[PDB]
């Protein structure tokens, strides 16, 4: 739905853990000497462009939740399949 | 079609509304 | 009346024509240059996966 | 100008290959996700309606590749416009 | 306004000109 200002009770600090969860949601790993590595870096700075589509696309806390989840739902499935498809 | 899509996204919007574990 | 030879009204309909096509290609392309990203994204997490094979 | 019978010295295979030409000129594109998708697929059918209507509005060879010219210019002016004015 | 209009045009009916050859081809 809709709720007026919802970006005022969202704080900097939520949205860069809710991006730390996006990461960790596509490739988890206890940093086995991963976040230096290019190729993370690079999931990171693509998980703060989802954070900021569905950021501005939602309309209330509860929409940014659900597009956000939809959204990862989706990566975790396109990294699926490709995992498979080179087995 | 992926018979769990809608468990699968539950779960990931719960993961999500848990971070408001900042100060809980 | 002189409105025997009233010419046809084509110009709008072929100009709709060109606006949906053009506005469909800028669509597909910002939606490929996406879509290239994400590849390279997870292209980049499968080859760091494959290096944590021991 | 005006070359009686022009037509009978323009084979299918060339105004196919033409065809090919607009949409490369066009949209010119790598990634083969893009031969499949609908927004391609409608510049597929708009180049052939162009090479048709420039094949029967052409009087000699020389319009119909000048004609052609012309309206691939038109078009990639277009894209240039709205992708330099695009929100 | 577009100086390179000509200069488009021109390289263009040189493009489509240059596939009466090609069907040559092999």
């Amino acid at each position: 739905g809709v709720r007026k200002g919802w970006h005022e009770h969202v704080t900097q600090d939520l949205r860069s853990h809710l991006v730390h969860k996006l990461v960790q949601a596509i490739f988890p790993t206890p940093d086995p000497a991963a976040l230096k590595d290019r190729r993370m870096e690079n999931l990171v700075a693509y998980a703060k462009k989802v954070e900021g589509d569905m950021y501005e696309s939602a309309n209330s806390r509860d929409e940014y939740y659900h597009l956000l989840a939809e959204k990862i739902y989706k990566i975790q499935k396109e990294l699926e399949e490709k995992r498979r498809s080179r087995l | 079609e992926d018979p769990e899509k809608e468990k699968r996204i539950k779960e990931l919007e719960l993961l999500l509304m848990s971070t408001e574990e900042l100060k809980g | 009346a002189s409105g025997l030879f009233r010419a046809l009204p084509v110009s709008a309909p072929e100009d709709l024509l060109v606006e949906e096509l053009v506005d469909g290609l800028l669509s597909l392309e910002e939606e490929l240059k996406d879509k290239e990203e994400e590849k390279a994204v997870l292209d980049g997490l499968l080859s760091l996966e494959e290096e944590s094979r021991g």
